[PDB]
RNA sequence: CGCGGGGGGAACCUGGGGAACUGAAACAUCUCAGUACCCAGAGGAGAGGAAAGAGAAAUCGACUCCCUGAGUAGCGGCGAG
RNA sequence: GAAGCUGUUGGGAAGCAGCGCCAGAGAGGGUGAAAGCCCCGUAGGCGAAAGGUGGGGGGAUAGGUGAGGGUACCCGAGUACCCCGUGGUUCGUGGAGCCAUGGGGGAAUCUGGGCGGACCACCGCCUAAGGCUAAGUACUCCGGGUGACCGAUAGCGCACCAGUACCGUGAGGGAAAGGUGAAAAGAACCCCGGGAGGGGAGUGAAAUAGAGCCUGAAACCGUGGGCUUACAAGCAGUCACGGCCCCGCAAGGGGUUGUGGCGUGCCUAUUGAAGCAUGAGCCGGCGACUCACGGUCGUGGGCGAGCUUAAGCCGUUGAGGC
RNA sequence: GGCGGUAGGGGAGCGUUCCCGAUGCCGAUGAAGGCCGACCCGCGAGGGCGGCUGGAGGUAAGGGAAGUGCGAAUGCCGGCA
RNA sequence: UGAAAUUGAACUGGCCGUGAAGAUGCGGCCUACCCGUGGCAGGACGAAAAGACCCCGUGGAGCUUUACUGCAGCCUGGUGU
């Protein structure tokens, strides 16, 4: 009874006003050493995901 | 308890099925299988008897058990329903609309 | 539609209406369902695997015994073992919406009007609760029993009238309820009546 | 209009489908036919897979909880010129929160486009831009303070 | 000498004690769960109950129960939950 | 506690026909079959010497109710509070408060003391360390009501003298098993027979309703008849021809098979099976995709920048509305 | 002009139990079911008609809700080989 | 007097091929009237047992230890008595 929202999910990730949704970009934490300004950059902002964008849209139903 | 029913020992009528007009007064009623023995059910039973004492029983086509539904109780006008009115003192019933 | 026949001691003055014109028919039905529906009380039971008298005990040591292979009795393959999937008790009703509940009414009262049975009446002579009474007026008010009649009136007396009337049906004014309506061949109610009518719809 | 012939309009069709019984859909019972299909696979959406899950992304979403829970913050209710000017008069929080957009909402702030009309419009809250339409016709009752 | 207790009661109730399977596609935190079960005690109910409360409103005003708040706030090998 | 009587079909009317009636009762049950009026009930209405329940109504009693000034006497102790070990909370050590307490230190009485999530200040809240408390809520052994609940492999395990018979040292496990007929009128007497059992008679509308007897299916055993067979080689059938027998005026059709033609059972599982892979003796009955909540796409309909109510309350007793 | 087909998806329909239709209608001049059939209609699952048994129930048109169709599970219970 | 395991249904021949690679059942050819009683045991991959061997399942269990973690138990500082 009553779907219970992923937290986990939630927590990393946030749906468009449309139909997409929208996560940080990886591998830019712990990896990090001295990447090139690009990496760094690139990585610095967020994405769209595709096929289990739609899974995961199956979790923060409610929300 | 509640097992009373229509009439008792008295003149009635039947309007039953074999014996449907036929007029006859009731010798005996048996409250629990819900049945008046008046003259008119009357088959032949040809045993001799269940139990050996006294050798005769008899091939008697004695008196037979009748639904009590089927039986109605009658007054000089012929068959009438019951109504019961309370005396002056007592319970008395009166029939559809004459006395007894 | 509208111009009703309204019914008096002063004659067959045949006032008018409101109520719509399009009777769609689905809608219609969706609210005799609903109405079928809350009705419907889950009262049938059956006790499941679980709740079975059996032990839980293991008949076979399921092993080179040459039988089968099994745990309880409770099992559905069991015959007298617990039922698979019996339907156990619930609600079968829901909460259709307020609107099509009015839309209906409206619609409905409109048909058996707009077919021309929506009588609307307000002299009842019948001073008590004797069929005899009412018998007699429907006799002068063109009910000869021929068709089937749903009759809404705020008085508790002409109840009593077609209440064991088997050809018709009594019903209070707030009783109006799309199914016994469609459910019958004439429509007759209390002038009274026909305002707390107006009430709800208009 | 009798009982007879009120059924649904020729599209309700409860139509369930009986998985079981010798044509349409027979023995697997529905899209079967192989295994670990008897009880239920793992979820799957947002789950299964074995390896690390599509769950390789990662939370920048800070104040992403806390001890005491949650902070109380007045909340702003976003409202559009645009439906606001459909209806003229006094517009007021009283009005917006009876029949409008304000639901039991703790502030009021009215923006957005639409082409403002003059009247009273007592709002907690105006845009830079909202302030223009309502200042080229009317006034700009702010909100209260105590 | 008098007053009382003992024991029984389908389910229900508070208290004292309290699993593991299972789930996490392994498993040890976590889960199942204060669940099952044990024991004591009460009664037509029990429990709880007039504030050393709530929480941000110079607001409410015992306790209990239903809806809602809300799968929100938040908790979590931030995994499963 | 209102209202029916004659005729007719039948073993039997309540069916069918004729005329009539009651109805605050046309819920249902029964009566030889399909009855508002024949019986029991139903609507409405009446009732307790005794017991139990009983502020809903009344009466009585217990208890309790005021201002200002001074004094500051009293206001729950191994308690608060602090620390160490933990439980509860959404809180798993986490910035960890609050509530509870196992160990240790250990206070004050309104200039007191807890609290509003570490901690300080400020502002506000609240009086701990004694006790009591109706109602709204839980349940259903028990009585009643109702059912788009079952109808004897169903439904409780059990409709039937069942937690029995039986099994187990024991805890415990746990069955099967309902129906003659309107009435018993349940078969007198005779015949064969030790008896059981039949046969005739008699009963009944009916006895292939005769007694674990209504209906009485299938596997399975049997008797009579038609067709067929001892030179034959087969998943047993199928196509054709012919002969035999049987229904129809005929054309035609049905039952049987002599000869010729063709022909590797079903299910499962597999790359692949007649397979020397699985399952099945045979029949009959039981048996496996559901329900609730939430989500999602499609769909029918209402309404539209709006749409919708939840608990509950009023109503009813298979009325809805707020 | 397309029309072999397993896993599959999609479409239409048949039958079973109950509900509204029912204070009705069919029915002892015979209900449900059982037995037979070379007739009738349907592609079909089925539906209809005729004779026989049987002895009191049954239920259209149009709709609604499901404990809804078995050949296999060394499946279950019973009966018989 | 009177069982049993077994049993898809049977109208159940040989050889050389052939086939999922060991055929009464499919091809070709050779034998071969129907039915049984007694006896043997080569085949029907004969019966019984969802292979004990082997592998697979992030199955299960008993056991070992300088595998991990944890508990009893024992030693021990402070501390209350
Ligand atoms: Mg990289
Ligand atoms: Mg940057
Ligand atoms: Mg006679
Ligand atoms: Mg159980
Ligand atoms: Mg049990
Ligand atoms: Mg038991
Ligand atoms: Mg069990
Ligand atoms: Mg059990
Ligand atoms: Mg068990
Ligand atoms: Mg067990
Ligand atoms: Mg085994
Ligand atoms: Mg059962
Ligand atoms: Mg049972
Ligand atoms: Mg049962
Ligand atoms: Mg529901
Ligand atoms: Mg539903
Ligand atoms: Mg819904
Ligand atoms: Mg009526
Ligand atoms: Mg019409
Ligand atoms: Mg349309
Ligand atoms: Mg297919
Ligand atoms: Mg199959
Ligand atoms: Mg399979
Ligand atoms: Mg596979
Ligand atoms: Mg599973
Ligand atoms: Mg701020
Ligand atoms: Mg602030
Ligand atoms: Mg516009
Ligand atoms: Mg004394
Ligand atoms: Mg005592
Ligand atoms: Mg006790
Ligand atoms: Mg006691
Ligand atoms: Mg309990
Ligand atoms: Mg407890
Ligand atoms: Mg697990
Ligand atoms: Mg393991
Ligand atoms: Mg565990
Ligand atoms: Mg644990
Ligand atoms: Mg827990
Ligand atoms: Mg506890
Ligand atoms: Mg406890
Ligand atoms: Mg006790
Ligand atoms: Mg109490
Ligand atoms: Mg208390
Ligand atoms: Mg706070
Ligand atoms: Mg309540
Ligand atoms: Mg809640
Ligand atoms: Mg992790
Ligand atoms: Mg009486
Ligand atoms: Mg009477
Ligand atoms: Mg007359
Ligand atoms: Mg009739
Ligand atoms: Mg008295
Ligand atoms: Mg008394
Ligand atoms: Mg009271
Ligand atoms: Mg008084
Ligand atoms: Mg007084
Ligand atoms: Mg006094
Ligand atoms: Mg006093
Ligand atoms: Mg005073
Ligand atoms: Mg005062
Ligand atoms: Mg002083
Ligand atoms: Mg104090
Ligand atoms: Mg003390
Ligand atoms: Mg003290
Ligand atoms: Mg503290
Ligand atoms: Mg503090
Ligand atoms: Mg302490
Ligand atoms: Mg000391
Ligand atoms: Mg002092
Ligand atoms: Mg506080
Ligand atoms: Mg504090
Ligand atoms: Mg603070
Ligand atoms: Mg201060
Ligand atoms: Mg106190
Ligand atoms: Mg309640
Ligand atoms: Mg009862
Ligand atoms: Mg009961
Ligand atoms: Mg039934
Ligand atoms: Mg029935
Ligand atoms: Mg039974
Ligand atoms: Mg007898
Ligand atoms: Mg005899
Ligand atoms: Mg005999
Ligand atoms: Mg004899
Ligand atoms: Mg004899
Ligand atoms: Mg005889
Ligand atoms: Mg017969
Ligand atoms: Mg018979
Ligand atoms: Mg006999
Ligand atoms: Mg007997
Ligand atoms: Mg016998
Ligand atoms: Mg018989
Ligand atoms: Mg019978
Ligand atoms: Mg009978
Ligand atoms: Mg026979
Ligand atoms: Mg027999
Ligand atoms: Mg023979
Ligand atoms: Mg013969
Ligand atoms: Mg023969
Ligand atoms: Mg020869
Ligand atoms: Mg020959
Ligand atoms: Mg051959
Ligand atoms: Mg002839
Ligand atoms: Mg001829
Ligand atoms: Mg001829
Ligand atoms: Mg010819
Ligand atoms: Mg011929
Ligand atoms: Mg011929
Ligand atoms: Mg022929
Ligand atoms: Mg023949
Ligand atoms: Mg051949
Ligand atoms: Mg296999
Ligand atoms: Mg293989
Ligand atoms: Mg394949
Ligand atoms: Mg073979
Ligand atoms: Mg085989
Ligand atoms: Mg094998
Ligand atoms: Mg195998
Ligand atoms: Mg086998
Ligand atoms: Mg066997
Ligand atoms: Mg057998
Ligand atoms: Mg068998
Ligand atoms: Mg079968
Ligand atoms: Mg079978
Ligand atoms: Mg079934
Ligand atoms: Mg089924
Ligand atoms: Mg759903
Ligand atoms: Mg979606
Ligand atoms: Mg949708
Ligand atoms: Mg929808
Ligand atoms: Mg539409
Ligand atoms: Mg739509
Ligand atoms: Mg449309
Ligand atoms: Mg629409
Ligand atoms: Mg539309
Ligand atoms: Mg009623
Ligand atoms: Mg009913
Ligand atoms: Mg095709
Ligand atoms: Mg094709
Ligand atoms: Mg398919
Ligand atoms: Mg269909
Ligand atoms: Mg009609
Ligand atoms: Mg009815
Ligand atoms: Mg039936
Ligand atoms: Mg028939
Ligand atoms: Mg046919
Ligand atoms: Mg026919
Ligand atoms: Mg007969
Ligand atoms: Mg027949
Ligand atoms: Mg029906
Ligand atoms: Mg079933
Ligand atoms: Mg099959
Ligand atoms: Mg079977
Ligand atoms: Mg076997
Ligand atoms: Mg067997
Ligand atoms: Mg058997
Ligand atoms: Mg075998
Ligand atoms: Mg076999
Ligand atoms: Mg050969
Ligand atoms: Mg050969
Ligand atoms: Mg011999
Ligand atoms: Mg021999
Ligand atoms: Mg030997
Ligand atoms: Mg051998
Ligand atoms: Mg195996
Ligand atoms: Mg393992
Ligand atoms: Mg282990
Ligand atoms: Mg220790």
């Amino acid at each position: 009874p009553k779907m219970k929202t992923h937290k986990g999910a939630k927590k990393r990730v946030k749906i468009t006003a449309s139909g997409k949704v929208v996560a940080m970009k990886t591998g830019k934490r712990h990896l990090n050493w001295q990447k090139s300004g690009k990496e760094i950059r690139q990585k610095g902002r967020k994405f769209v995901l595709a096929k289990p964008e739609a899974e995961r849209i199956k979790l923060l139903l409610p929300y | 308890r509640v097992k009373m029913h229509v009439k008792k020992g008295d003149t009635v009528l039947v309007a039953s099925g074999k014996y449907k007009g036929r007029v006859g007064k009731v010798k005996e009623v048996l409250p629990k299988k819900y049945a008046v023995i008046v003259e008119g059910v009357n088959i032949v039973k040809k045993a001799v008897r269940v139990s050996p004492k006294y050798p005769q029983g008899g091939f008697i086509e004695k008196e037979a058990p009748l639904h009590a539904s089927k039986v109605r109780p009658i007054c000089p006008a012929c068959g009438k329903p019951t109504r019961v009115r309370k005396k002056f003192l007592e319970n008395g019933k009166k029939i559809r609309v004459c006395a007894k | 539609m509208y111009q009703i026949p309204v019914l008096s001691p002063s004659g067959r003055r045949e006032l008018a209406a409101d109520l719509p014109a399009e009777i769609n028919p689905h809608l219609l039905w969706e609210v005799v369902r609903w109405q079928l529906a809350k009705r419907r009380r889950g009262t049938a039971s059956t006790k499941t695997r679980g709740e079975v008298a059996y032990s839980g005990r293991k008949i076979w040591p399921q092993k080179h015994t040459g039988r089968a292979r099994h745990g309880d009795i409770g099992a559905p393959i069991f015959v007298g073992g617990g039922v698979v999937f019996g339907p156990k008790p619930r609600d079968y009703s829901y909460t259709l919406p307020k609107k099509v509940r009015k839309k209906g009414l409206a619609m409905a009262v409109a048909d058996r009007a707009r077919e021309g049975k929506l009588l609307l009446v307000e002299a009842f002579a019948g001073v008590n609760g004797k069929t005899k009474e009412f018998l007699a007026w429907a006799k002068e008010a063109g009910l000869d029993g021929s068709e089937s009649v749903l009759l809404v009136t705020g008085n508790e007396l002409v109840r009593r009238a077609a209440r064991n009337l088997p050809w018709v049906v009594t019903l209070a004014p707030e009783g109006l309820n799309v199914y016994d309506i469609v459910r019958t061949e004439r429509l007759v109610m209390d002038l009274d009546a026909w305002e707390v009518f107006q009430n709800r719809i208009g | 209009d009798l009982r007879p012939n009120p059924g649904a309009n020729k599209r309700r069709k409860r139509v369930g489908r009986g998985p079981g019984s010798g044509h349409g859909k027979t023995a697997t019972r529905g899209h079967k036919g192989q295994k670990s299909r008897s009880g239920g696979l793992k979820d799957p959406r947002r789950f299964e897979g074995g390896r690390s899950t599509t769950l390789m992304r990662l939370p920048k979403r800070g104040m992403q909880g806390q001890v005491p829970g949650e902070i109380k913050r007045p909340r702003y209710q976003g409202v559009n010129l645009k439906d606001l000017a459909r209806f003229e008069g006094e517009v007021t929080p009283e009005l917006l929160v009876r029949a409008g957009l304000l639901k039991k909402g703790y502030r009021l702030k009215i923006l957005g486009e639409g082409e403002a009309k003059p009247l009273k419009v007592v709002a907690h809250a105006f845009s830079k831009s909202a302030l223009e339409k309502l200042k080229a016709a009317g006034g700009e009752p702010v909100l209260l303070e105590a």
